[PDB]
Formats: structure tokens, C-alpha cells, sequence
């Protein structure tokens, strides 16, 4: 008399969750990212992960997918100027 | 299979000029496929091929080289090409002049795996068992002073030298094949 | 494509081995004998006692003392090659 | 084949000390890893016969440090086979801002740094403290090379004049384009909460997560790290992850009041659920341990498949680091007790 | 037809420029360099073509072993001892365990005769004896299996000074020119080699009687500096050295392999996204830096993903040391299909018939 | 010996039922290696 | 479309050995002789 | 595998004549290339361990005439394994 | 493509084995022994 066990293996990949309304990929800038409710205010975020036990210290590695761009401009001979921007989190300094 | 046995190539028109023309290479007067010991560091790919030849070949085969090197697409690179048939190799051997106990040993007096193997023929086994003496160790806590040898190996392809100003393949009828400073006179050719 | 396997509708084509429908026979490289030796290293072995030469005045090689003072009197020694069975290797794998 | 390639890389807790031979007491040395002995009977010829299973013990051992690593084998052979090797490498440039920048006439200053730590610039298929063993590296010289298209002077001057207007600037963006966070998971723990204080969320794109071993993640920023004794493959840098199957579930919340998926767009509306234990509502799929919602979400996010019936995507849309390429389901039967 | 004008210049200018460094700073860990790039008048430089150039010396350490198994008597059985001698207390006697393969002509005081000089005037009948340094060697032996069981047998055996090791993986460097191992002792210099000779005759057969107990086996003994560079013992009978009879049975096994090599795609060789040491690219008129780097922008993984996205990855480029790392598919997921062993598989004896009988 | 040929006797024997049939082997190893199994399949729709 | 058609007789010769190894008593040891008898002096 | 597939194709100047056998004197006949003898110690197992390095002597030897030339053995087994063969070929037109 | 073989024109490119021109000698895996036993199972015997 026997019992059954099932499992799956999936390496060389990262788990993805998109911030889109229908989960599809309709462009670089998802429609929810432009929604007024998430754009003209502030909100707090809470996440809860449940994993399986292991017998050594480990790390949970999270990637917030954002926009990161740089613009480079050089008016006169021997001059380089740049402007960096990361939209959801930070951009240089102020004042 | 014998492409890898070239050293240098020199072109000369009218016995006064050199075809690469005005200074345009690391070695302006002539191309240089491979070379022996060179302290200036003109080699690439850990093999012993100079940068100039690698750049010329890449330009002539795939128009790659003025915007960085990267693997060409599969369809643009067929079986009789340069990149698919490029093999760099290297090894280490025992230096003699810097190792104290070097002793040249012929094949006659080499007993390794003795007592379970033939003797200079595929015949039956013979001999006692005894510690071995052929392969000098190159690893472990008791290695020996060693030197390095490097070579490159390429087959099933022809070296190419295109007749253009910037070596690119801009078309069938190359521009340098039209200029009346190179296409409205008579010239004689020497090569070495 | 059809080579790849999808494990949801059991989508996995059934193909034979191209080397079993058509047997491209070529023999097997067996230029060298593949021998098998004893476990100790020597099989047959005899028994021997040490001896030593004498002062050797002249034609005294016949005079020969026993060196039993130092060496034991039952040292073991083998003569000639060692015991060795033989098996052709690649032929058996191919035949199986 | 079985004994070597499996039984010599079992976890260290299943072995035992040898007899009448000296063994080093440092658990991170070649000597200790070499001297320990392992009973063959664990992985003999009769194990899991007929089943497409993987040893449960060896399901968390980093499989990219193994003497079958084609890339590692090729690189090691390429460098040499000796022990005292000269080397003549060439290094590219990786920063996204100036990787493809088209410079203009002038005179610029260009300065960079380099590492001399032995662990961080070498990789060993075994994984051992390379400071203790005694590897060494000595740089000798350094130079810089560059190549110019020999373009005609009129054309080059015209291009230079055009590329200096205040509207023909240049732009670049990092391909990954994300911000990273690392949270510690203490040994044997199972629940990890993360809180982010109020801020703006314009032009968000999504989340992407995985798991890592603390022993193989060098500390960020700090130039040196004397408490770092490991030289295997580092997933955090070259991207070789091997622990995505240990997650169980994820829950999201906004303003501590509303769950993000909100409307019932999932089978379990209030939370994603990757895999289930033995549970009989009949949800799992692909004859494996994964539910339906997660499968649908992954297929959508990777290939826009899921609203028209699943199928195998085309090769050109399915690269090496994708999802469907390396998704393996497996099952077996064992003796009830 | 290709374009003919306003593409390529005519004034002499280089295709490839090389810049030497201007400033170098060294430290225990970091190593910093600074150069002065100069894009000349009326040119355009594409940074995607630039690349650093480094060289030097590397010492991979004493735990490098790229080959599995060993390479010193691989075919030898895993427990066969070398021809050796050891001491034993009954006040102490020597025991020998060796093997003499070579067949000579006759044994005299000088040593095992091997050949003869030329049958010529003033040279006819001149015996030739073995050279003590290298002549009776462990390679030659009886040719065919119909051996005649010669009476003049010779060979070698390591004195009791050298410790005993299993034959599997045992190496000892040559000293003389003719590949004959033997320690060159310092005696009035390193000129002389110490090789002794020992004789043996049949016990039983020459016990009761004498017959001048002629000898039949000659063993030339030596002493070599042996060492096992890549194998280790897997069963050692007793903890102590000073080889005895028991130590004849120890067995060895090879060392696990390592593949220490430079990391794939040159990861870690340059500092990225670290405020401690940040790269600088700027205009020489005023040092306004143009490389602002945070501590969260992960560059290496991004470059890996990009290099996968824009091209193929299953090919190897040597120039950037670019070769992805992967595991064998079968190692991670076993597929136990047993084997295929319907037929037996036997090893017959050399002659063809083993035991025989007289008729 | 030395010829590329297929045995006459086995040309008319169905070569798709054989213990090297990759599809059969894969499906059987996917369902389990036992003798009593619970199964949880999903069947598509195939009419035109 | 056109292509020449040719037929005839070919004789590769006496030095044409497609298979490697041998094909007679393959498993036998490399030295074992057949059951044989010979003549000899006293 | 090493001994056969490499040592049988070493340059001729490294092989010595056998003993008590009749060997032809024309250096092109199959007999001369067959009855020569090459010492197996040249390319034994302990050769360039760990190094991905082609041999030195066997570098200018043509590697296409070799009994693992897949195309060649295919074209050989296409006609048959016998000795006398009727052949029925077709030939295309190659001029440009 | 050229790898595929067309019989009619006798079209079959000739190539050398990749592992014959360039030897990648990694040694061999021989951790375990490998023993040949006696047919009966017990070789020698006695009397009791
Ligand atoms: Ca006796």
C-alpha cells in the first residue's frame, strides 16, 4: 500500500507580479501607474510572505520594478552635464 | 587545415608605398597575424593573435568593430566563416632553466603504470610494480616552476583582406576600386 | 513546435530511437587488451631464504654462507609476470 | 556515475569522520571537505527506481557549484592547467549611463577602481575559503584602448554641430530598472512581514522576488568584508537562483484596509497562493503542486497567454532566464506507514 | 555600388588609440587608476568600443586539481603494495615482499648477467652485468605466457628507510639521466648513488642440502623520495607509522576535483554602485562629475539580463571570458532506469584453458 | 557488418511500442512509479 | 532541371575494411590458440 | 579510445618497423600504413591533464581523412558494405 | 543549411569529430572499485 508525493522545481527565474489591472503587459507604463488615485496622494504598503522552514539564516530578496532614466547633454566643447531620475522613489536632492 | 601557419604579410605598390596607406594600424607598415613574445601587450582572446588582424577579420566578415565586439547573429555567420571556427588553446609545461632537478628522459626509460601494461607495443602485460616517473606534477603542495604556451587553431576558412578605405563591406563595387588616384593609371604589385 | 513537452495536456510526441530502427554497425575499437589483475598484486608466490657471499679467495662463489642472522628465513617472492585474466570490453557492451 | 556525481555532494550532516587519519577542524577548507567519508548505501543503484524524482536532501544544495559546470570547466581550461599562471584579460564597461554614450571632441578625465580580494574575483567549483588556502593575485600593468571610425571631416563636423543643440540630447535607461531590498529570515522562521511607510506610487510597475542564502551574499558597499568565507557562485550578482520553490503564499494590503487585487479576480480573492499542501478543493494543475491562480498570473506576466487557452509560446519569445523553459513537475510513490 | 565621397578621410589618422595611465594608487584591497582621455578635434568616439586592459600573475593555490581520478598507476588495483621490505621483532629481522620479472643468463658475484660483448678477437667472451643505477627496470619482462620459469631472475625493492604507500597514485621524481630513481646521498659530495644488492635461493629445495646453495633471485634495492600528490588513504589499519606487516594492506582513493577560475563575464573585477569608491568621468575644464551612483542600483544582474535579451547565450566568447554556467540536466533530476544486463559477461583465462591435466 | 541496414524481419513490426519511446517513458514517469495512483488530469476540447 | 545519369560496375579493391575491430571469435583472448598438435624432436 | 583514435594517426617518423614480418617498401601502400608499430606511451592517459590543448605533432596532419568523418562514412555505407558494387548515380551540372 | 544530408546528389558534407582534434582530458571517475567474482560465488572451499 502506497502514498503519493508531488513537487515542482523552478530555478534560474524570479517570481513576478505585475501592477496592471488585468495582469497583461500592454506597455512600459501600466494604466494603474497613471491612475489618479495612486498618483495624487500618498499611501502605505503592507506585505506578508509565508515560506517553508530551513535550518540556516536566509534572505528574502525583493525588487520593486520602477523607471530609472538618465539624460545626457553637452552644449560646449569639453563639457558634460547629466540629469538622473528614478520616478517612484528618489531623484538627486532638492533645495 | 593549415591556416594557422602564417606570420606576416606585406603589400607594396610601385615599390614605394604600402597598401594600408597612411598610418592606420598598430603596426602601420604591414599586417601581423600572430607573434612570439611581445611585452607591449598586443594580443587578445588569451591567444596569440594581434588586435589588428582580429579587427580586420571582424570588419571583413560581419561589419563589426567600430561599435564594440559582440557575438554575431546566427544567420549572418555560416559554416565557412571565421568566428565559428576560432579556437584558442593554452597549457603549462615544466621550465628547465629555473627548475633544479630537471632531467630529460627519453621514451625508452619511462615507466608509468608499469606492471599492468605493454612495453613499446600493444602486447601483453609485463613488469613489476614500482612508483612511477613520467608525468611531472603541476599541482598540489609540491608543484614545479612552469612556463606557459599559447596557440590558436582555425580551419575551414580563408583569411580575407578587403580592398576598401575603412575595411567595411559597404557594397560589391568598393569605393577604393573607383578612385582615379587608384583606378586611372597603371601600377605593379609586390607582396611578401 | 513538437519536440518540446508540455505537462498539462500530456502533450509529448512518441518517437523511436533513430539508431534502433536502422542499425549502423561499425564494430568496436579493441586494439588494446583489457586485462584484470589479482587483488593483492601478485598471485603465485614461492618462498625463499637469504644467502651471502664468502670472502671469495678464488673461485669461491660456490662457498656461500647463509645470512639468516639478519633476514628472516621465509621471505616471499614472485617470479615472472603476475596472474592476469583477460576480457574484451567494448565487444561485450555492444553485444549487450 | 551515481555514487560520484550525487553522493559526494550531500549535505555535511549525513557524513561521519574517518578513522586513524588527521582531519582539519575548519568546516570551510578543502581538507575538511575532502577527508570526510560518505556511505554509498544512501544513493546505491536501487534508489527511487522508475521515478523521475530528485533527492530531497539535495534539493537545496546550490547546484551551480559542481564539477559538471560546463561554463566553469571551459573557463578553467581556458586560463590554463598549471598553478602559476600569467594572465592577460580584457574587461568591458557595464555602467548604463556611459555604456553607449557617444562622446564629443574635447579632453576628459576617466578614473576607476579595481578589487584585489581573492574570494570576489575567483570562483571555485567546490566552494571554500580561498584566503586560508593561499591563492594570490598580483596585477602588473594596465592600459586603455579605443577605436574611432575614420569618418570624413565635413560629415563629422556637421554631426558634432548638430548634436550640441539643447534638444538633440541623449537618453538611457537601465535594463533591469528596479530598486532592491533585502530582508533577513532567521533560521527556521516561516513568516516575514514588510511594511513601507506612506509615500507616492506614481508610475509603478510591479514586484519581483526570490530567496537567497545569507552565507553567499557579500555585504553591499563596504570595500572589504573579513567575515566573508565562501567562493562559490553568487546568485545576487550573476543571476543563478535555486530556491524559488520554497515560497508558500503572499498577501498585499494598502492603507491596512484594502487588499490590492480587491475585486474577486482570483480563486482565493484575499491572497495569492503559490502551492498547496494536501488539500482537496481541487485547484492544482499541471499534475504538480501549483495552483491555478499562480499559473495564470505567471503565464500572463510572461507571454500574454491565458485569455485564449494555454499553449507553448514561440521560441523567440522564450529566452534562457524565462519561466516556461525551466519549470519541471515531478511526482512519485512511497510506502505508507 | 558603394558611396564614393564624404565618407572616409585622407589625412593620416590612427584607427586604434592606446592611452597609458597617468595616476595609480595601491592599497591592501583596492587598486585605483586614472587616465586622461583625449577625443581629438573633428572626431567622434563611441564609448561602446572602449575596454580596459590588465595583466599580471596568478597563483591558484595548493587546492587546484582539475582532473578527476589520478594519474599515477591508475590501472593498478586499489590495494596492491609496492615491492618493499620491513623490519619485525621476533632481536629484529627483515622481511621482504617483492617480485622479480626479468630473466637473465646466470648469477655471479658481480650481479645478474644480461648479455655479452661482440664475438670478435680480443672481445670474444666478455660478460655484461646490470648497471646498478637504472639497468634492471620495472618495464621489461617475459614476453609470452608460455614462460619457461627461468633460473636467473632479477628485480628491485625499496629499502626499509622509505615508508610504504599503495601503488595506486605513487610518484617519485627521476634523478639520473636514464630515468632511474634513486636518492643521491651526500658522500664526499653528491657524486655517488647508494644501491645495494641482495641474494636469495630456494628454501625448502635448498634447506636440508647445500649444493653451495647457489642463488637464483637477485634484488637490487634502492631508496627513492616518494610522495602521493593527489591521493589519500581510505583505510589505515593502525594510527602509527614505522611500517609493519599490517601496513601492507592500506588502500588509497583519489582527491575530489576543483576548478578555480576567473568568474564568469568578469564579475567583481570593478567597483560598481558603492559610495566608497565611485568611478569618475568628467570634463577637464571643471571636474563636474557625470557618474552619480546610488547604493541600490544593481548593475551586474541588469547587464546579465540584457546580454540574454539581445542575443543568444549558448555560445562562448573568449574575449570577454563570456561563458554561462549551467548544471547537467541529469544531475539535478535523476532518471533511474536500472540498466541493460540480459546477457552475462565473462573473463576467460589467457592461455584459453585454465586447469589442465597430463595424458 | 559495415553496412547501414535494417533487419528484414523487423521492418513490419510497429517501432513505436518499444521501451525507448521517449513519449511513453516521459508520461509514465510523470504519472508515478507505483501501481496504485490517484490522478488529477485536465482534458482539453478538440472538436472543430 | 537536367542532370546526367550514369551506371556501371565498381571494384573498391582488396583494401576496403568498413568495420573496426574484427568479426571472427571477437570475444576470445588475444593469445589463446586453437586445439592443435605439432611435431617435435626427442 | 585515446590510443586508437589518436596514436594510430601520428606522423610516420615516430613509428619503428616490426620484427619477423614482411613489410612493403612503397610508403603509400595500405600494407605499409598498416603493419607499422607505434608505442602507446606517447598518448597514454596521463597526457596534458586538465588542459584543453591539442597535440603538437598531430597538428599539421590532415584531420578530414579519418575514420570518424561522419559524412565520409555515410557516403561509404550508402553504396554498400561489399567489395564489388553496381552503381546507379546521378550527377548535376556545376558551371555558372 | 549544410548539416542535413540529401542522398540524390550524394550531398553530404565531411567533418571531423570535435573531440579528436582538440582533446579535453578530464580524467575518469573511478572512486569505487569494480570486482570480478567466481561463478559459484565461493571460490575456494574446505571440508567439514
Ligand atoms: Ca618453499
Amino acid at each position: 500500500d502506497s502514498i503519493t508525493q508531488k513537487k515542482f522545481l523552478c530555478d534560474r527565474t524570479l517570481w513576478r507580479i505585475p501592477f496592471s489591472s488585468n495582469f497583461m503587459s500592454m506597455g512600459a507604463l501600466t494604466d494603474l501607474g497613471q491612475n489618479l488615485l495612486y498618483a495624487n496622494s500618498a499611501h502605505a504598503l503592507d506585505m506578508t510572505f509565508e515560506v517553508d522552514p530551513m535550518d540556516e539564516p536566509t534572505l528574502l530578496y525583493v525588487l520593486f520594478e520602477v523607471f530609472d532614466v538618465v539624460r545626457v547633454h553637452q552644449p560646449h566643447r569639453g563639457v558634460i552635464e547629466t540629469v538622473y531620475l528614478r520616478t517612484p522613489f528618489s531623484a538627486g536632492n532638492a533645495t | 587545415y593549415l591556416n594557422h601557419t602564417f606570420k606576416k604579410v606585406a603589400i607594396t605598390f610601385d615599390s614605394s608605398v604600402s597598401w594600408p596607406g597612411n598610418d592606420r594600424l598598430l603596426t602601420p607598415n604591414e599586417f601581423e597575424i600572430k607573434r612570439s613574445v611581445d611585452g607591449e601587450g598586443y594580443n587578445v582572446a588569451q591567444c596569440n593573435m594581434t588586435k589588428d588582424w582580429f579587427l580586420v577579420q571582424m570588419l571583413a566578415n560581419y561589419n563589426i568593430g567600430y561599435q564594440g565586439f559582440y557575438i554575431p547573429e546566427s544567420y549572418k555567420d555560416r559554416m565557412y566563416s571565421f568566428f565559428r571556427n576560432f579556437q584558442p588553446m593554452s597549457r603549462q609545461v615544466v621550465d628547465d632553466t629555473k627548475y633544479k632537478d630537471y632531467q630529460q628522459v627519453g621514451i625508452i626509460h619511462q615507466h608509468n603504470n608499469s606492471g599492468f601494461v605493454g612495453y613499446l607495443a600493444p602486447t601483453m602485460r609485463e613488469g613489476q610494480a614500482y612508483p612511477a616517473n613520467v608525468p611531472y606534477p603541476l599541482i598540489g603542495k609540491t608543484a614545479v616552476d612552469s612556463i606557459t604556451q599559447k596557440k590558436f587553431l582555425c580551419d575551414r576558412t580563408l583569411w580575407r583582406i578587403p580592398f576598401s578605405s575603412n575595411f567595411m563591406s559597404m557594397g560589391a563595387l568598393t569605393d577604393l576600386g573607383q578612385n582615379l588616384l587608384y583606378a586611372n593609371s597603371a601600377h605593379a604589385l609586390d607582396m611578401t | 513546435d513538437r519536440t518540446r513537452y508540455f505537462s498539462m495536456w500530456n502533450q509529448a510526441v512518441d518517437s523511436y530511437d533513430p539508431d534502433v530502427r536502422i542499425i549502423e554497425n561499425h564494430g568496436t575499437e579493441d586494439e588494446l587488451p583489457n586485462y584484470c589483475f589479482p587483488l593483492g598484486g601478485i598471485g603465485i608466490t614461492d618462498t625463499f631464504q637469504a644467502v651471502k657471499t664468502t670472502a671469495a679467495n678464488g673461485d669461491q662463489g660456490n662457498t656461500t654462507w647463509q645470512k639468516d642472522s639478519t633476514f628472516a628465513e621465509r621471505n616471499e617472492i614472485g617470479v615472472g609476470n603476475n596472474f592476469a585474466m583477460e576480457i574484451n570490453l567494448n565487444a561485450n557492451l555492444w553485444r549487450n | 556515475f551515481l555514487y560520484s556525481n550525487i553522493a559526494l555532494y550531500l549535505p555535511d550532516k549525513l557524513k561521519y569522520n574517518p578513522t586513524n587519519v588527521e582531519i582539519s577542524d575548519n568546516p570551510n577548507t578543502y581538507d575538511y571537505m575532502n577527508k570526510r567519508v560518505v556511505a554509498p548505501g544512501l544513493v546505491d543503484c536501487y534508489i527511487n527506481l522508475g521515478a523521475r524524482w530528485s533527492l530531497e536532501y539535495m534539493d537545496n544544495v546550490n547546484p551551480f557549484n559542481h564539477h559538471r559546470n560546463a561554463g566553469l570547466r571551459y573557463r578553467s581550461m581556458l586560463l590554463g592547467n598549471g598553478r602559476y599562471v600569467p594572465f592577460h584579460i580584457q574587461v568591458p564597461q557595464k555602467f548604463f549611463a556611459i555604456k553607449n554614450l557617444l562622446l564629443l571632441p574635447g579632453s576628459y578625465t576617466y578614473e576607476w577602481n579595481f578589487r584585489k580580494d581573492v574570494n570576489m574575483v575567483l570562483q571555485s567549483s567546490l566552494g571554500n575559503d580561498l584566503r586560508v588556502d593561499g591563492a594570490s593575485i598580483k596585477f602588473d600593468s594596465i592600459c586603455l584602448y579605443a577605436t574611432f571610425f575614420p569618418m570624413a571631416h565635413n560629415t563629422a563636423s556637421t554631426l558634432e554641430a548638430m548634436l550640441r543643440n539643447d534638444t538633440n540630447d541623449q537618453s538611457f535607461n537601465d535594463y533591469l530598472s528596479a530598486a532592491n531590498m533585502l530582508y533577513p529570515i532567521p533560521a527556521n522562521a516561516t513568516n516575514v512581514p514588510i511594511s513601507i511607510p506612506s509615500r507616492n506610487w506614481a508610475a509603478f510597475r510591479g514586484w519581483a522576488f526570490t530567496r537567497l542564502k545569507t552565507k553567499e551574499t557579500p555585504s553591499l558597499g563596504s570595500g572589504y568584508d573579513p567575515y566573508y568565507t565562501y567562493s562559490g557562485s553568487i546568485p545576487y550578482l550573476d543571476g543563478t537562483f535555486y530556491l524559488n520553490h520554497t515560497f508558500k503564499k503572499v498577501a498585499i494590503t494598502f492603507d491596512s484596509s484594502v487588499s490590492w487585487p480587491g475585486n474577486d479576480r482570483l480563486l482565493t480573492p484575499n491572497e495569492f497562493e503559490i502551492k498547496r499542501s494536501v488539500d482537496g478543493e481541487g485547484y492544482n494543475v499541471a499534475q504538480c503542486n501549483m495552483t491555478k491562480d499562480w499559473f495564470l498570473v505567471q503565464m500572463l506576466a510572461n507571454y500574454n497567454i491565458g485569455y485564449q487557452g494555454f499553449y507553448i509560446p514561440e521560441s523567440y519569445k522564450d529566452r534562457m532566464y524565462s519561466f516556461f523553459r525551466n519549470f519541471q513537475p515531478m511526482s512519485r510513490q512511497v510506502v505508507d506507514d | 555600388v558603394a558611396p564614393t565621397h564624404d565618407v572616409t578621410t585622407d589625412r593620416s589618422q590612427r584607427l586604434t588609440l592606446r592611452f597609458i595611465p597617468v595616476d595609480r594608487e595601491d592599497t591592501a584591497y583596492s587598486y585605483k587608476a586614472r587616465f586622461t582621455l583625449a577625443v581629438g578635434d573633428n572626431r567622434v568616439l563611441d564609448m561602446a568600443s572602449t575596454y580596459f586592459d590588465i595583466r599580471g600573475v596568478l597563483d591558484r593555490g595548493p587546492t587546484f586539481k582539475p582532473y578527476s581520478g589520478t594519474a599515477y598507476n591508475a590501472l593498478a588495483p586499489k590495494g596492491a603494495p609496492n615491492s618493499c621490505e620491513w623490519e619485525q621483532n621476533e632481536a629484529k629481522k627483515t622481511h621482504v615482499y617483492a617480485q622479480a620479472p626479468l630473466s637473465g643468463i646466470k648469477i655471479t658475484k658481480e650481479g645478474l648477467q644480461i648479455g655479452t660483448a661482440d664475438a670478435t678477437v680480443a672481445g670474444a667472451g666478455k660478460e655484461i652485468f646490470a648497471d646498478k643505477t637504472f639497468q634492471p627496470e620495472p618495464q621489461v619482462g617475459e614476453s609470452q605466457w608460455n614462460e619457461a620459469d627461468a633460473t636467473a631472475a632479477g628485480g628491485r625493492v625499496l629499502k626499509k628507510t622509505t615508508p610504504m604507500k599503495p601503488c595506486y597514485g605513487s610518484y617519485a621524481r627521476p634523478t639520473n639521466s636514464n630515468g632511474g630513481q634513486g636518492v643521491m646521498v651526500e658522500q664526499n659530495g653528491k657524486l655517488e648513488s647508494q644501491v645495494e644488492m641482495q641474494f636469495f635461493s630456494t628454501s625448502t629445495n635448498a634447506t636440508n642440502e647445500v649444493n653451495n646453495i647457489q642463488p637464483t633471485v637477485v634484488l637490487y634495492s634502492e631508496d627513492v623520495n616518494m610522495e602521493t600528490p593527489d591521493t589519500h588513504l581510505s583505510y589505515k589499519p593502525k594510527m602509527g607509522d614505522k611500517n609493519a606487516k599490517v601496513m601492507l594492506g592500506q588502500q588509497a582513493m583519489p582527491n575530489r576535483p576543483n576548478y578555480i577560475a576567473f568568474r564568469d563575464n568578469f564579475i567583481g573585477l570593478m567597483y560598481y554602485n558603492s559610495t566608497g569608491n565611485m568611478g569618475v568621468l568628467a570634463g577637464q575644464a571643471s571636474q563636474l562629475n557625470a557618474v552619480v551612483d546610488l547604493q541600490d542600483r544593481n548593475t551586474e544582474l541588469s547587464y546579465q539580463l540584457l546580454l540574454d535579451s539581445i542575443g543568444d547565450r549558448t555560445r562562448y566568447f573568449s574575449m570577454w571570458n563570456q561563458a554561462v554556467d549551467s548544471y547537467d540536466p541529469d544531475v539535478r533530476i535523476i532518471e533511474n532506469h536500472g540498466t541493460e544486463d540480459e546477457l552475462p559477461n565473462y573473463c576467460f583465462p589467457l592461455g584459453g584453458i585454465g586447469i589442465t591435466d597430463t595424458f
